[PDB]
DNA sequence: TTTTTTTTTTT
């Protein structure tokens, strides 16, 4: 069953849906969440009890996806490098051996946003990802990594994560006021017609190994911060219910967004007090970026110049290097290494927690949510 | 019993099958399903199993112990019929009557159960052989379950003309066997298990010397003396005589209390100095 | 020639080709020698026939070897040829025993290993009536219920009885009119004459991990006829091998709207894919030191807690069960309750002895007791098994302990002391059995265990309920720099070694062993060397804000007793673990007390009762605070995290005093202290810590 | 605890706990007295006749 | 006779 795609939906309208029938070897190309692009032929369909009522049925004959980042044919480092294109393939190795790349992703990703130089970067490492392992018992490390974004009230905080979703491709956006538990996780629903409870797939599915974007994380209920932590926690999804025993995998990285308790935050006390998550979830993230709205005016000058810009030459004084379907190729690309680690930089990371734990050392000064 | 139980715990089947080594359990097996006897009807007893079987049993089970080495298994004896439903054979009162007369726990003097076994030899008793069926039974199978100690343990020593052995009463069921009666039976299964154990060539025609405790207050032993095992053993003991030669070279404390001299109450401590003793005297 | 132009199905169908198959197989049955000139299926038929099996397995490579035709016949049209190996097995067992006749008349041959191992989802319509192996988990199981095999109807009107009809697995069977009076009617069953089969459905899908990548897990049927029933339960991982057989069904056409076919694999043979010799043993066992290469072979990566090592082992192995004289049912099972602040690998250890041990469970505190449930196959609302019956021998594993609800609290502390769960629910009122050891783990109240207050405080746990654990390991954490590196190095290591670029062997079969062939006795020359204690605690407890040992801690301290009896196969009582047990009863006892009674306790106790420990451990006890608190000054007046602390030596002595040991040099020589990075000078007095 | 709910009863009896070392000899006696492992048993046949025949 | 979502009375 397949459902009106986004940039078709008119406006005030909930969106359509229809049943296509793939009926060859093309049976499972399309799974659930995909954006694929049927051919067939509409055909009508009787009522085979009373055999009157029809229902229109779409009969697909091939299915493919609606834009090919590598158009050559649809997995490893050659696999991909075959279906590059001579310019394609010339222009991702100038950007890999080009210096400073760091700073213009950053620069070319949000274009139109003063500031916040700690926040893009920590945003990029997100989209990139880590390294998924998997120890030798059955247990398995978390390869990717999550972000949370904390501050006063219109200090793009939900920009960042519209830019995000509209940028990479598989990654979902979803509120918290207008979420439930059984919705972003998983569900159960009774198929009458086969009269049999099945599972549904949520937010944290469809969006596997890609992003999914939660908005005011801290307005979810109390019992729906519980089953995201179950996910977030064991990389998996249980589920036990009327019929059903099943464990699902969920690989996604999550990019939330919240608000310090009573509006602003108060720089006077620990992290636990100034919002109202769980105390396992503040845990599961290992990336904070408070955000504040010191009262200053050299910047109140820069954020007005920015704004009015961008207002007014709506869609020029963007020039930024590395056009964004380029960024995709390079991002598709630099995700399909495994880096190591030499002995040297072993020595340095265990150095460096050395240096990072004593800071909260007794005494001098005092931090929140301690290392 | 059942067909099972009884295979398991007959002391001469239960030696040649070597039914006490996992190694030869199976033995048994093969020997069932050579003759057709679901495994579930041989667990049953013996009156319910099916009438469909039973028809040649006595032939079929002569017949495949000659393919296992064991010729001598059917016997010559008698069988008496009262009524409706009372068939004996004439081993079956024998080993009722010897363990009414031997029951462990002991209830008052020594001639108590000599009465209670007196009186089960009449027809007008039939409640007291049927219930003396019962303890020759629990006795059966609690021997089988010592002869699988000395056995899985080698407390069989070979001290030089003769085998020796000895038993703990830490062990279950070994106050069972304490009555200075009780205990030539439990040696002399001993020496024929035994006897088709072992490897050697020696130790198969040496007697055994058997001691196991008798009173703890006193701290004395009670031993026995049972002659080289054999198919046709003439059965003229020899014991009577170095027991006591012995016990008069030691000059220690001895009683030959009982009718037969082949039974010795020994104290505890006279045990080392009475069996060096007897050891030089039969060389 | 056995290959003609014909359809492979119906080319073994001819009379010809039938016979040859026929007289082929037995050729082969018969001799077969395997690398050692050994008639296999002499000795195998052999060992089915000890056991009244009727049912032979043919491994499939072999098949191949000695047979080329039959093994390429065979996965092409497998609903016959599996029936004339049927055939000619009988012939053969019916000639090595020929009084089988009265086991069963009947053999099935089973085959293993197809070489075509394969997924659960990849099944399409080419493989319609094809043998087929696959994998996967099994997620139900009906009732082994009885089906018509050779059914014989009866008519109404003329007491005669129909022909015997044969019942095929897709359409139920149609007797015609009656020959003798041709009383067309509806016949019903001859329950004595009919002959009937056992019959089991289980719906198997595909492994969690293994296939289901990034979509959701498909599903199978399966149909185990008479001697597979019962062959699997429901978790358990098997590997089918079965025709992939199809059957029509009215109600899937009423709902796709297109005329589609119900599936399902009649299995015909299971094997489990799961976990299931002394003269070594015994010298192992008496090392007389087992205790040291026991303890740091579980907890395999986890650094440190050899403390908690040590309770988790008694734990495991368990103590004795003994049953009391008097009629007053005392436990063998000993309970454990860890409980520290978040990040100290609680959850690991509970993994683990998930793995280590042998018929667990496991659940979460955020289904502890058997519920109606209806059944996904049978549509019978029945009765299913809760978390706490699926360990009746074994262990149960809780995690977030404190996040039960009120009925889960209220049922747990039921089969602590009484091990024995009644249901009166809405299916039948039942009293089942549940013999489980729990070992569970609290968290600490507030973000962070403080040990101001007792440790009654910081649990978060209703008070009777602690009673019913044996032993109360605290977890706490502490910044401490020696170990920093200790714990940084092995988590970087541990990263650098997995991804694509004792061991674990002596103690399972130790622990199936040593569970077995043990029974510990119990003398009576402890029962004074311990009230010589307790009548000086009691005292010492009381007089203070603190309840002393009670019974219920001298019944963990006599459980735990036993606890070694399984290690050392000692199972006699000494007054050598006697040491131990007390020792662990009172490990367990001071840690939950206040903060100045944690440690006067210690100044009595721990000096009291001559800890059969290290003279080293005590050394380090002294330097370690002693530099720790020295930092702590050198950081509230400067503030710098400096790189080497410097402390001079006589300070040490003045505390070694204390316990009159005195012993430097022999400890500066051994290499038990090198690891916690110190130094020392002989003209300097310098314990120069590094990090 | 209110003097109300306290006086909906009519007999209180403070428990004392003695430490003493005497004491201490009887706790010594109680212990293996569980270490090992006028009859109740007509005690409550006896009330149950008691309680029922007497007005 | 099961989930899931949404409104209103009740402990
Ligand atoms: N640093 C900035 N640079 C440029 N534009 C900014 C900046 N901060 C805010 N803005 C603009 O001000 C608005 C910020 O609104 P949002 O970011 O949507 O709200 P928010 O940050 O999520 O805060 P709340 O909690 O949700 S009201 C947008 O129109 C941004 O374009
Ligand atoms: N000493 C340690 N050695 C190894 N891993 C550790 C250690 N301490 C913490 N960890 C890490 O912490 C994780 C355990 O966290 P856990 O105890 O489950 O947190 P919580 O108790 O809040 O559920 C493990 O996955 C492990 O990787
Ligand atoms: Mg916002
Ligand atoms: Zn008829």
């Amino acid at each position: 069953r397949i459902q009106e795609t986004q940039a078709e939906l008119p406006r005030g309208s909930i969106p359509r849906s229809l049943e296509v029938i793939l009926r060859a070897e093309a049976v499972e190309s399309a799974q659930a969440g995909d954006k694929c692009d049927f051919t067939g032929t509409l055909i009508v369909v009787p009522d085979v009890s009373k055999l009157l009522s029809y229902r229109l049925v779409f009969l697909a004959c091939c299915v493919a996806p609606t834009n090919p980042r590598f158009g050559g044919k649809e997995q490893t480092a050659e696999s991909i490098k075959n279906q590059m294109t001579v310019k394609e393939w010339e222009k991702v190795f100038e950007m890999s051996q080009d210096k400073n790349l760091y700073h213009n992703l950053c620069t070319s990703l949000f274009p139109t946003i003063h500031g916040n130089d700690e926040v893009k970067r920590g945003v990029l490492l997100m989209l990139f990802g880590g390294v998924p392992k998997t120890t030798g018992e059955g247990t398995s490390l978390r390869g990717d990594i999550n972000v949370c974004i904390v501050g006063d009230p219109s200090t793009a905080k939900s920009q960042f994560l519209k830019h995000v979703e509209e940028f990479s491709p598989r990654a979902v956006y979803t509120s918290g006021k207008a979420s439930s538990a059984a919705g972003l996780t998983a569900a159960v629903v009774r198929d009458e017609e086969s009269h049999e409870f099945v599972i549904e797939a949520g937010a944290l599915m469809l969006a596997d190994n890609g992003v999914c974007c939660i908005d005011e994380f801290d307005k979810m209920d109390v019992r729906d911060q519980v089953a995201i932590h179950e996910a977030m926690e064991q990389q998996t999804i249980s589920i036990t219910k009327a019929g059903v025993k099943a464990t699902l995998n969920a690989r996604t990285s999550i990019l939330a967004a919240a608000n310090p308790i009573s509006g602003h935050y108060d720089r006077s006390k620990s992290l636990k007090q100034n919002i109202n998550l769980s105390a396992p979830i503040m845990s599961r993230f290992d990336l904070f970026f408070i955000l504040v709205d010191e009262c200053n005016e050299v910047t109140d000058y820069a954020i007005a110049r920015r704004i009015v810009d961008l207002h007014s030459r709506i869609e020029e004084s963007i020039d930024r290097v590395y056009s964004l379907d380029d960024i995709r190729r390079y991002l598709l690309f630099a995700r399909q290494f495994k880096p190591k680690i030499s002995k040297e930089s072993e020595d340095f990371i265990v150095e460096q927690y050395k240096h990072l734990r004593q800071r909260d050392g007794s005494g001098v000064t005092k931090s929140s949510w301690r290392i | 019993w059942s067909l099972h139980d009884s295979l398991c715990n007959t002391s001469y089947t239960a030696a040649r099958f070597k039914l006490w080594s996992v190694h030869g359990q199976k033995r048994l097996q093969e020997f069932l399903a050579d003759m057709g006897l679901p495994l579930k009807q041989v667990k049953q007893k013996f009156q319910a199993m099916d009438i469909s079987l039973k028809e040649n049993l006595r032939e079929m089970i002569e017949q495949s112990a000659n393919k296992f080495g064991m010729k001598d298994m059917r016997v010559q004896t008698f069988s008496i019929h009262f009524g409706f439903k009372h068939k004996f054979l004439a081993s079956d009162v024998v080993f009722a009557t010897m363990s009414l007369m031997e029951s462990p726990e002991k209830d008052g003097s020594g001639t108590d159960h000599f009465i209670q076994a007196l009186d089960s030899l009449s027809r007008s008793n039939l409640d007291k052989l049927y219930h003396g069926l019962e303890l020759a039974k629990k006795q059966l199978r609690a021997t089988q379950q010592t002869i699988a100690s000395c056995l899985c343990t080698n407390l069989v020593i070979s001290q030089g003309p003769f085998l020796y052995c000895s038993l703990m009463e830490g062990t279950p069921d070994v106050m069972l066997f304490s009555r200075p009666a009780s205990l030539s039976l439990l040696s002399k299964h001993l020496l024929k298990s035994f006897v088709c154990s072992t490897k050697n060539r020696r130790c198969k025609l040496l007697p055994l010397v058997m001691a196991a405790p008798l009173s703890m207050e006193h701290g004395t032993v009670t031993v026995v003396g049972i002659p080289p095992e054999t198919d046709s053993s003439d059965r003229k003991n020899f014991f009577g005589r170095a027991f006591e030669k012995a016990a008069e070279s030691t000059s220690s404390r001895m009683l030959h209390n009982h009718f037969d001299l082949s039974v010795i109450e020994l104290k505890a401590e006279d045990r080392s100095k009475f069996l060096d003793a007897l050891i030089s005297l039969l060389s | 020639e056995d290959l003609k132009g014909h359809s492979v199905r119906e080319w073994v169908s001819m009379a010809g080709p039938r016979l040859e198959i026929h007289h082929r197989f037995k050729n082969f049955l018969r001799t077969h020698v395997d690398s050692h000139g050994h008639n296999v299926f002499k000795e195998r038929i052999s060992d089915m026939c000890k056991e009244n099996r009727e049912s032979l397995v043919v491994n499939y490579e072999d098949l191949a070897a000695r047979e080329h035709v039959l093994a390429y016949f065979l996965p092409e049209a497998p609903a016959e040829l599996l029936q004339i190996f049927d055939e000619a097995a009988l012939e053969v067992v019916l000639a090595m025993y020929p009084k089988y006749d009265r086991i069963t008349n009947h053999i099935h041959v089973r085959i293993s290993h197809l070489p075509l191992v394969e997924e659960l989802r990849s099944l399409r319509q080419l493989h319609l009536n094809q043998l087929i192996r696959t994998s996967g988990v099994v997620t139900s199981c009906t009732g082994v219920l009885p089906q018509l095999s050779m059914v014989k109807y009866n008519c109404n009107k003329c007491n005669f009885v129909l022909g015997p009809f044969c019942q095929s697995q897709n359409q139920e069977v149609k007797p015609g009119s009656c020959p003798e009076c041709q009383s067309a009617g509806p016949f019903e069953v001859n329950m004595e004459e009919t002959i009937y089969q056992n019959y089991q459905r289980i719906r198997i899908q595909e492994s969690p991990g293994k296939v289901a990548a990034g979509r959701l897990p498909r599903s199978k049927d399966a149909i185990l006829l008479a001697d597979l029933v019962d062959s699997c339960k429901p978790g358990d991982e098997i590997e089918l091998t079965g025709i992939y057989h199809n059957n029509y069904d009215g109600s899937l056409n009423t709902a796709n709207g297109f005329p589609v076919f119900a599936t399902v694999i009649l299995a015909n043979h299971v094997a489990k894919k799961d976990n299931k010799d002394v003269k070594m043993i015994t010298s192992l066992s008496k090392d007389q030191q087992i205790g040291e290469k026991i303890f740091a072979s579980i907890a395999p990566s986890i650094y440190g807690h050899e403390d908690i090592k040590r309770g988790l082992a008694l734990a495991l192995f368990g103590g004795e069960p003994k049953n009391p004289g008097g009629k007053h049912k005392v436990r063998g099972d000993i309970n454990v309750l860890l409980c520290g602040d978040p990040g100290t690998a609680k959850s690991q250890f509970l993994k683990y002895i998930e793995k280590v041990s042998s018929r667990a469970i496991f659940t979460t505190g955020q289904g502890l007791t058997a519920y109606v449930q209806r059944h996904p196959v049978s549509r019978e609302w029945t009765l299913e098994a809760g978390a706490l019956v699926l360990a009746d021998r074994g262990v149960c594993l809780i995690d977030e302990f404190d996040k039960m609800n009120d009925q889960d609290r209220t049922s747990i502390h039921e089969a602590m002391e009484q091990q024995s769960i009644s249901i009166s629910k809405a299916g039948i009122v039942t009293s089942l059995q549940a013999r489980c050891t729990v070992i569970a783990a609290a968290n600490p109240i507030g973000g962070r265990y403080d040990p101001s207050l007792t440790f009654s405080e910081n649990v978060d746990l209703t008070e009777p309920i602690i009673s019913r654990f044996d032993i109360l390991c605290v977890v706490r954490d502490t910044v401490d720099p020696v170990q920093d590196e200790m714990l940084a190095r092995f988590v970087v290591g541990s990263h650098v070694r997995h991804h694509p670029s004792l061991p674990q062997e002596v103690l399972k079969k130790y622990i199936i062993y040593a569970k077995e062939r043990v029974h510990p006795k119990l003398n009576q020359m402890d029962q004074d060397k311990v009230a010589k204690m307790y009548s000086d605690l009691r005292k010492e407890s009381m007089a203070t804000g603190s309840i002393p040992i009670t019974v219920r801690h001298i019944e963990s301290m006599i459980r735990m007793a036993e606890a070694h009896a399984r290690i050392h196969l000692r199972d006699y009582v000494i007054e050598d673990d006697v040491n131990m047990a007390i020792r662990v009863m009172l490990e367990s006892f001071i840690d939950t007390q206040k903060f100045s009674v944690m440690r006067s306790m210690r100044k009595t106790f721990a000096r009291y009762l001559s800890f059969r420990r290290d003279n080293n451990e005590l050394l380090l006890f002294i330097l370690k605070q002693l530099v720790a608190e020295q930092v702590t000054y050198q950081r509230n007046r400067f503030g710098a995290q400096q790189d080497t602390i410097e402390v001079p030596e006589k300070d040490l002595v003045d505390k070694a005093r204390q316990i009159n040991i005195h012993n430097l040099s022999a400890f500066y020589d051994s290499e038990l202290f090198r690891m916690n990075k110190f130094s020392h000078d002989l003209k300097r007095k310098m314990i120069l810590q590094q990090f | 605890f209110m003097p109300t709910i306290l006086s909906r009863f009519d007999m209180i009896f403070i428990v004392k706990d003695e430490h003493n070392e005497e004491r201490d000899v009887m706790l010594a006696k109680h212990v293996i007295t569980l270490h090992v492992s006028i009859d109740l048993a007509k005690l409550k046949k006896f009330i149950a006749y008691c309680r029922v025949k007497c007005g």
